[PDB]
């Protein structure tokens, strides 16, 4: 599971949505499955049939995780500054001296 | 073609400021390139009016020329004198166009052309260096257990005079001796200054190369160079009118660059 930035809020439980398993031959849908009416069996003009689905939940955890973030959305052009002398100051000094 | 003309600089009276006369006078190396620059082209004299330009040499006329650094009192002011001529007009215009602060008053041009004949008694002072090829120069002494190791080298030593004498008719003996040669005589000589004068050089060398051209990464080196001083006077009487010129254009001595002149 991704992240924007680092202090962003997330969350904890992510629903789902699932459609209908015949365990059996002759199951009954439980009575919390409410009819969503996404089935096409054409398409120009739109026909539709109906179709059973299955809320679940997910929270965070116990397969789902939270991934790596980086790639800084912050620019601010940078600049380097204050350097004495690493190896390359001492004798590119001289060169125009 | 005597150029004789003053450059009076601005010696301080307070070392706690940036003095940049006083530090300019201690090198001799920076005393001529600073005499050097003046007069300087006019390959480029119509570019820039400003001597604001990467230096170079090599755009500057390699005419040698002359200068003496001195002191004297006008009539009431002490102020280091420096006594400058040379076959091309004076422009210093440029040379301190952007080094006011080297300078106490503006510089001033004088047109002089000499004539003595022979045996008056209206002469002047005298540089030059108290240089010899040395008759025994003993065969590279080394150090370590202070012994001698080398072989020989021709070195333009100081000049080791006698050790029952003073220099003022030992060195007046040396250039009374000389006199004949260069066209005049000394019927007297007394000595004012002696003592050494020092300097430092730069050499561009090369050690280092670049990966895409010839190699032009390199380094820094200095060398130090000293000279023996001598700033002596005399009533002379010129031989001829007709070689001692050659000797008022070149010097008694050849220092020239480092300073030691003509009799001024």
């Amino acid at each position: 599971l991704q992240k924007r930035w680092h202090n962003e809020p997330l969350p904890q439980i992510l629903p789902c949505v699932m459609d209908w398993i015949p365990g059996y031959d002759g199951e009954h849908a439980p009575d919390d499955a409410e009819i969503h009416y996404d089935l096409p069996v054409s398409f120009q003009p739109p026909r539709h049939l109906p179709r059973f689905v299955i809320r679940r939940e997910l929270v965070v955890g116990e397969d789902v995780q939270v991934s790596r973030e980086t790639g800084t959305s912050v620019w601010r052009p940078k600049g380097t500054r204050a350097d004495y002398n690493n190896s390359e100051y001492k004798k590119v000094r001289a060169e125009r001296l | 073609m005597i150029y004789l003309s003053r450059l009076l600089i601005d010696t301080g009276g307070n070392p706690d400021r940036p003095r940049p006369g006083r530090k300019w006078l201690d090198n001799i190396y920076n005393v001529h390139r600073r005499l050097s620059m003046a007069f300087p082209s006019g390959l480029r004299r119509e570019q820039d009016p400003h001597f604001l330009k990467p230096f170079s040499p090599n755009d500057f006329q390699k005419t040698p020329f002359l200068f003496r650094v001195d002191n004297n009192i006008d009539g009431n002011d002490k102020r280091a004198i420096i006594i400058v001529q040379s076959v091309l007009e004076p422009d210093w215009d440029y040379c301190f166009q952007n080094a006011l602060d080297f300078l106490a008053a503006p510089p001033e041009t004088k047109e002089y052309n000499p004539e003595f004949k022979a045996g008056q008694l209206l002469r002047f002072r005298l540089r030059v260096n108290a240089s010899v090829r040395r008759h025994i120069p003993e065969m590279v002494q080394q150090d370590g257990q202070t012994i001698e190791t080398g072989k020989i080298l021709h070195k333009r030593v100081s000049l080791t005079w006698d050790a029952s004498s003073t220099p003022d008719q030992a060195l007046a003996d040396w250039l009374a001796a000389k006199s004949p040669k260069l066209g005049f005589t000394l019927q007297r000589c007394e000595l004012l200054q002696l003592g050494w004068v020092y300097g430092s050089k730069p050499e561009p060398k090369n050690v280092k190369v670049k990966e895409q051209g010839q190699g032009y990464w390199r380094e820094h080196k200095y060398n130090p160079l000293r000279f023996r001083a001598a700033l002596l006077e005399g009533v002379l009487e010129v031989d001829d009118p007709k070689l001692f010129l050659k000797t008022l254009s070149s010097g008694i001595g050849k220092a020239k660059s480092f300073g030691f002149g003509l009799l001024s």
